[PDB]
C-alpha cells in the first residue's frame, strides 16, 4: 500500500496551515481540510513525527512573535497587550486540539505521551509566563495599579482580571505560577500596607469610627476580590486585612484617651 | 542548547549517588562468615517427570497453593499440571503460538499468557461450565510481551517491549496505569512478597524498581553489563537477586542501594535465564542457558549444589511456595521435580 | 447551513436536510463546529448552500440513524471498517466503541459459532458399538471413533475397548453462554477438579 | 520544546527525579543489611524443606 | 424492631420443642439390646465391576427393577449400567458438564439430571424412536441442583443451591410447589416410601420434611452442625438415616423427632457422603471420603463390616430394590457390585 | 420492607409457624419406636441378602 506521494506535500500544507491559524487566520481556512489532513497523516502511523512538529512549530510560533508582541507595548499598558495574546493563544489552541484528537485517541495511549491541550500550555507557560521579562514586567504593571486602586484610583480592573485568570489557568492543576508571580507579593503588599494603615488609623480617628472604617475596608475587599482579584482568592487577601488591623492591636482598641471600649 | 547543563546536573546527582552508595559500602557479613550455616552440597532427585509437551517449555510459573504450576509450552500451549499425580488439569491451546510468560494468578481462577502477539490474555479457568474460557484480551502493546504478574485478580502488570511496563484493570481493560521510563527492552518482571513495588530488568542491563501506584520509579539498580534474563524478588520485599545474559548473578539491596553481593564463577559462562529465592532465602537457585541449573548459597557466594537432569537450557524455574520441591521448565519437553 | 434551525450537508454528492440538534449529540464532534456561524468551518457552497462532507453517504447512513434514535444497526452487506472510518471522521468516541462492539459481533457471529460446540467422550467395548452409536441422543452429532489397544484378547473384546467422541452444537444467536457464581458450586469444582 | 533536542529536557527531568529520590532513599550499611537477611533465613533455615530434610511421608511428591 | 418479640417467641418455642424431645429421650433399647442378634462379620465380594467410566461417578442410583441403575460421571455422561450383564443400556452425552443428580424414573421411561447449569434436564428413555431425546427442561432455579426425585413421570422434586427445592410440574415447566424454609443451599434429598413425605438435608445442617402438598415444613430436625450429605429414609418411612461433612451419620426418628442414634468411631476421619439402609434396615451403608466405605449394625450401632475395594473415595451407594447387592460408585471412574 | 429490616419479620414468623407445626405434632417415645425398629428388623432379617447368605444359583450376580 502506497500512500506517501501526497503525504510529502501534506506535511507542508498541514504545517503551513497550523501557522495560519496560530497567527489567527481562520476566515480562508478550511477545518475539513485539516481534519482530513491531520486524519490520513496519523493513520499512516506518523504519529511520531506530527507530534515533534507540532512541538516546534508551536514552541517557536510562541517565542518569535508573541513573545515580542507582548514586550513592544509602552504606549499602551502591559496587561491588555498580554490578554490578546493570550486568547489568540487560547483560540488557535481549542482548534489544534479539535484538529489533533485523532492523535490524541489512538497514538497517545500506546506511548503514553501528553495530549495537544496540556501541552500546548504548558509551552505556553514555559516561554510566555515563566520567561523573565514577561514576568517582572506584568507583575510590576500588576501591582502598579492594584496600589493605585488601594489608595484609591479608578483603574481597569477587567485587565487584572484577564491577567490573573490566565495565570491560574495556564498553571492547570495547580495555582503554581499565579502563586509564584504576583499573588504572594500581592498578599505580603498588602499586609505590609495594612500595618501602616492600621498603625496611621489607629491614632488618627476613634474607636468606633475605626471599627466602621476597617468594616468598610472588608466591603472594599470584597469589591476589589469581585472586580479586582481573583474570586478563589477572596479568603486570603480578606484575612490579610484581619490579621493586620484588629487581631494584633487588640489592646490598642480597648484602650485610648477619652475613647476606646472602656469608653 | 541547554541540555549541557541539565546532563551536568544529572551527572552529578549519579555521581552523589555513587558517593552515597560507596558511604554505606562496607564489609559484607555474609561473604566473610564461613561458620554460620555452611549449607554443604546438597543433592536434590528428580520426584515427579511432567512428560507430556511436545515443545520446548518457554515459561513456568508455579501456583500459590504450591500444588498446581502452569507450564507454557512453545508450540503454545498451557498446562496446568497438578504436581502430585502428574495430572493435566487444563491444557488448553493458546490463540497464537510463542508464548513467553505464563503468568497464575493466586486464586487460581484466572491465568495468564502472552507471546510474540503483542496481545495479554487472560483466561478464566474457572466457570459454570468449566469450559475454560478467555475472559480478557489485553490490546495496547506495541511491543512483545516479556513477562506478566497478577498485582490482583482484577490487575495485572504485563512488562513488554517498547520499553513499556503497562498495568492493566483487566475487566475494564483499560490501561489505567502507564509505566515508561527504560530504554533498554524491558524483558524481565519481578513482584515482591509486598507486591507493591515491581522490578523491571531490561536489555539495558537496569533493574528499575517501580512504585506501583504512583506510576513512578522508585528506585533504579544496575550492576550488570548485558540484558537481565530474569529478577527474584527476596523473600521480604526489600532485596531482589538478577540474573543477566552475563554469569553473573547480583544480589540488590533496596535500603543500601548497591549490590549487597555478587554471584559469578569461571566455571559458568552462560547466561542466567532464571533466578530464583528458597522460602528461607538461603538459597539462590538460578536457572542457566547451560542445559543445567544451579543454586549458590545466598549469602556465602558459593555453589551449594547442581541441578543436572537436562538435555537442554532450563527456559524457567520456580521453587514452590512453601518452598518444599523445585520445577525446571526446560526445552527439552519437560519439566523436572525436585525435592 | 448555520442560517437557519435546519442544515443541509452535501455528503457524497447527496443532500441530507437534518435538524442540528440530533447532529449536535456530541459537542466533540465534526458536525458540532459545522453548526456555529464562525469564519473557521466554510465547507458550503453559495451556489447550492449545502455543507459538502468529504465522506460518502452509504456509510453516513448507520452514522445518521445512531444520531437520530440512539443505538444503529449496521448491515453486514456493509463494511465494519465503512462505518469505523466513518466514525473516526466523525469524531465520536461511543460510535467508535460501538463499532468495536459490531466487529467483536460480527466475529463471534461468523468466525466461531454463536453458543460454541460441546464435546463429549462416550467409552463403549466393541460388543455395545452399534446400538449406542444407533441410540445415540438426537440432538448429538457422531465426530470420532477410536479404538483402545490392550493385552486383553489381543486388543478387542476389552471392558474399555472404544471412544465414541460425539460433538453438539448450539446455534441460538440470543442464547449465547450464561455464567454466573456460586460459592458452594466453587467448593464443589475445586474438589472434584483434584 | 522540539526545538530543545526533542524535548529531551523532560527525560532530563525524569532523570533528575530518580536522582533525586534515589539520595532522598536512606543508605544502609551493607554488614546491616545483610545481618537482617541473615537473621530473616536463619530464623527460616531450620524449617528450609530444601535445606531441612523431609520424611517421605510428609512430602506430597514422595508419598 | 418488632422482631425481637417474633425471635424472642421463637427461642422459647425452640426451648419447648427440645424439652418435648428430651422427655421422649427415653433411652433406645436397641443399642442397649446390642447383644441380641448379632450380624457377624459380613464382608461382601464385589461380584460386578461396572467398569467403564471415565469420569468421577458423581451420582448413582438404581431403578425400581434393581436391575437398571443411572449413574453420572462427572464429565456429564449418563451410563445406564445393567448389572445383570454389565452392558450400557444408554450413555447419554450431557448438554452441560458437572451433574451431580442422576434421577430414574419410577417406571423406567424417563430420567433425570441436574448440574451446574440451574435447569433440570428431563430425558425421555422409552421412546419408538430408540434413542434417548430430550422430554423437557425445567428452568427457573438460580441455584445450582443437587438431588432431584421422581415423585411421578409428570412431577419431579428438584432441591438445588438457591435455598429452594420446589416440587415442579415435568409438562409445564412451571414449578409446583416451593419450599422456602432453609437458609443453606438444599444439596440433598430423599422420599419415603409413602411419597407423602421427602426430608431434605442442606448446608443449614437442618433434615426438613416437607409437606408434598402444601409447601409447608412439616418438621425440623437438627442434630447436625455440619453440612448434611446424604438421605436415606429407613424401610418404614418412619425414620431416616443421615450423614454430613463430620465423620459422624445419625438415625433420626419422624415420631421421635430427635436424633434417635449416631454412628461414628475413631477409626474415621472421613465425612459420610452417602447413606443406605438394607432389605430390613437394620444394616447402615455409609460410603465415605475414604477409599472404602462401611456397613454397620444399625440397630447396635456399632460396625458390621468394611466394604473394601476402589483406590479413591466412595462417592454414591445404591442397594437393589430387592436388597440383592450394593452399588458403590466411586471417583475411580468405577461402580461395583457387592454381594 | 426494610422498616423491619428488610422483611426479616416475615421470616421470623415463618421460623415461629414452623416451631408451631413442631409442637403440634406429638412425641412417641424412643424405647417404642426403637421396639418398632427391632420388629421390624427381626421381620425382614430372613429376606435380607446382605446377612442372609444366597446360593450362586439364587443371585442375579452369579447365574
Amino acid at each position: 500500500t502506497m500512500d506517501e506521494k501526497y503525504v510529502n506535500s501534506i506535511w507542508d500544507l498541514l504545517k503551513n496551515a497550523i501557522q495560519e491559524i496560530q497567527r489567527k487566520n481562520n476566515s480562508g481556512l478550511s477545518f475539513e481540510e485539516l481534519y482530513r489532513n491531520a486524519y490520513t497523516m496519523v493513520l499512516h502511523k506518523h504519529g511520531e513525527k506530527l507530534y515533534t512538529g507540532l512541538r516546534e512549530v508551536v514552541t517557536e510560533h510562541l517565542i518569535n512573535k508573541v513573545r515580542e508582541d507582548v514586550l513592544n507595548s509602552l504606549n499602551n499598558n502591559f496587561l491588555q497587550t498580554l490578554n490578546q495574546a493570550w486568547n489568540d493563544h487560547q483560540t488557535a489552541m481549542v482548534m489544534i486540539r479539535d484538529i489533533l484528537m485523532y492523535m490524541d485517541r489512538v497514538y497517545v495511549q500506546q506511548n503514553n505521551v501528553e495530549n495537544v491541550y496540556n501541552l500546548g500550555l504548558i509551552i505556553f507557560r514555559d516561554q510566555v509566563v515563566r520567561y523573565g521579562c514577561i514576568r517582572d514586567h506584568l507583575r510590576q504593571t500588576l501591582l502598579d495599579m492594584i496600589a493605585r486602586e488601594r489608595k484609591g484610583e479608578v483603574v481597569d480592573r477587567g485587565a487584572i482580571r484577564n491577567a490573573c485568570q490566565m495565570l491560574m489557568i495556564l498553571g492547570l492543576e495547580g495555582r503554581s505560577v499565579y502563586e509564584e508571580d504576583f499573588e504572594a507579593p500581592f498578599l505580603e503588599m498588602s499586609a505590609e500596607f495594612f500595618q501602616m494603615e492600621s498603625q496611621k488609623f489607629l491614632a488618627e480617628n476613634s474607636a468606633s469610627v475605626y471599627i466602621k472604617k476597617v468594616e468598610a475596608r472588608i466591603n472594599e475587599e470584597i469589591e476589589r476580590v469581585m472586580h479586582c482579584l481573583d474570586k478563589s482568592t477572596e479568603e486570603p487577601i480578606v484575612k490579610v486585612v484581619e490579621r493586620e488591623l484588629i487581631s494584633k492591636h487588640m489592646k490598642t482598641i480597648v484602650e485610648m484617651e477619652n475613647s476606646g471600649l472602656v469608653h | 542548547s541547554e541540555l549541557d547543563q541539565l546532563r551536568q546536573e544529572a551527572e552529578q546527582l549519579k555521581n552523589q549517588i555513587r558517593d552515597a552508595r560507596k558511604a554505606c559500602a562496607d564489609a559484607t557479613l555474609s561473604q566473610i562468615t564461613n561458620n554460620i550455616d555452611p549449607v554443604g552440597r546438597i543433592q536434590m532427585r528428580t520426584r515427579r517427570t511432567l512428560r507430556g509437551h511436545l515443545a520446548k517449555i518457554y515459561a513456568m510459573h508455579w501456583g500459590t497453593d504450591s500444588r498446581l504450576l502452569v507450564s507454557a509450552s512453545q508450540d503454545g500451549k498451557l498446562i496446568i499440571w497438578d504436581s502430585y499425580t502428574t495430572n493435566k488439569v487444563h491444557a488448553i491451546p493458546l490463540r497464537s503460538s510463542w508464548v513467553m510468560t505464563c503468568a497464575y494468578a493466586p486464586s487460581g481462577n484466572y491465568v495468564a499468557c502472552g507471546g510474540l502477539d503483542n496481545i495479554c490474555s487472560i483466561y478464566n479457568l474457572k466457570t459454570r461450565e468449566g469450559n475454560v474460557r478467555v475472559s480478557r484480551e489485553l490490546a495496547g502493546h506495541t511491543g512483545y510481551l516479556s513477562c506478566c504478574r497478577f498485582l490482583d485478580d482484577n490487575q495485572i502488570v504485563t512488562s513488554s517491549g517498547d520499553t513499556t511496563c503497562a498495568l492493566w484493570d483487566i475487566e475494564t481493560g483499560q490501561q489505567t496505569t502507564t509505566f515508561t521510563g527504560h530504554t533498554g527492552d524491558v524483558m524481565s518482571l519481578s513482584l515482591a512478597p509486598d507486591t507493591r513495588l515491581f522490578v523491571s530488568g531490561a536489555c539495558d542491563a537496569s533493574a528499575k524498581l517501580w512504585d506501583v501506584r504512583e506510576g513512578m520509579c522508585r528506585q533504579t539498580f544496575t550492576g550488570h553489563e548485558s540484558d537481565i534474563n530474569a529478577i527474584c524478588f527476596f523473600p521480604n520485599g526489600n532485596a531482589f537477586a538478577t540474573g543477566s545474559d552475563d554469569a553473573t548473578c547480583r544480589l540488590f539491596d533496596l535500603r543500601a542501594d548497591q549490590e549487597l553481593m555478587t554471584y559469578s564463577h569461571d566455571n559458568i559462562i552462560c547466561g542466567i535465564t532464571s533466578v530464583s529465592f528458597s522460602k528461607s532465602g538461603r538459597l539462590l537457585l538460578a536457572g542457566y542457558d547451560d542445559f543445567n541449573c544451579n543454586v549458590w548459597d545466598a549469602l556465602k557466594a558459593d555453589r551449594a549444589g547442581v541441578l543436572a537432569g537436562h538435555d537442554n537450557r532450563v527456559s524457567c524455574l520456580g521453587v514452590t511456595d512453601d518452598g518444599m520441591a523445585v520445577a525446571t521448565g526446560s526445552w527439552d519437553s519437560f519439566l523436572k521435580i525436585w525435592n | 447551513g448555520s442560517v437557519s434551525k435546519w442544515v443541509r450537508l452535501n455528503v457524497g454528492g447527496t443532500y441530507f436536510l437534518t435538524t442540528r440538534q440530533t447532529l449536535c449529540r456530541d459537542p466533540k464532534s465534526f458536525l458540532y463546529r459545522l453548526c456555529q456561524a464562525d469564519p473557521d468551518l466554510d465547507s458550503d457552497k453559495d451556489e447550492t448552500g449545502a455543507y459538502l462532507i468529504d465522506r460518502d453517504p452509504t456509510y453516513f447512513g448507520p452514522v445518521l440513524n445512531y444520531l437520530r434514535h440512539g443505538k444503529l444497526v449496521i448491515n453486514k452487506d456493509l463494511a465494519e471498517e465503512g462505518v469505523l472510518e466513518e466514525a473516526e471522521f466523525y469524531n465520536i468516541t461511543s460510535l467508535i466503541k460501538l463499532v468495536k462492539d459490531k466487529i467483536r459481533e460480527r466475529d463471534s457471529k461468523t468466525s466461531q459459532v454463536p453458543v460454541k460446540h460441546v464435546y463429549r467422550v462416550l467409552q463403549c467395548q466393541e460388543e455395545e458399538l452399534t446400538q449406542m452409536v444407533s441410540t445415540m441422543s438426537d440432538g448429538w452429532k457422531f465426530e470420532q471413533l477410536v479404538s483402545i489397544g490392550s493385552s486383553y484378547n489381543y486388543g478387542n473384546e476389552d471392558q474399555a475397548e472404544f471412544l465414541c467422541v460425539v460433538s453438539k452444537e448450539l446455534h441460538n444467536t440470543p442464547y449465547g453462554t450464561a455464567s454466573e457464581p456460586s460459592e458452594k458450586a466453587k467448593i464443589l469444582q475445586e474438589r472434584g477438579s483434584r | 520544546m522540539a526545538s530543545n533536542n526533542t524535548a529531551s529536557i523532560a527525560q532530563a527531568r525524569k532523570l533528575v527525579e530518580q536522582l533525586k529520590m534515589e539520595a532522598n532513599i536512606d543508605r544502609i550499611k551493607v554488614s546491616k543489611a545483610a545481618a537482617d537477611l541473615m537473621a530473616y533465613c536463619e530464623a527460616h533455615a531450620k524449617e528450609d524443606p530444601l535445606l531441612t530434610p523431609v520424611p517421605a511421608s510428609e512430602n506430597p511428591f514422595r508419598e
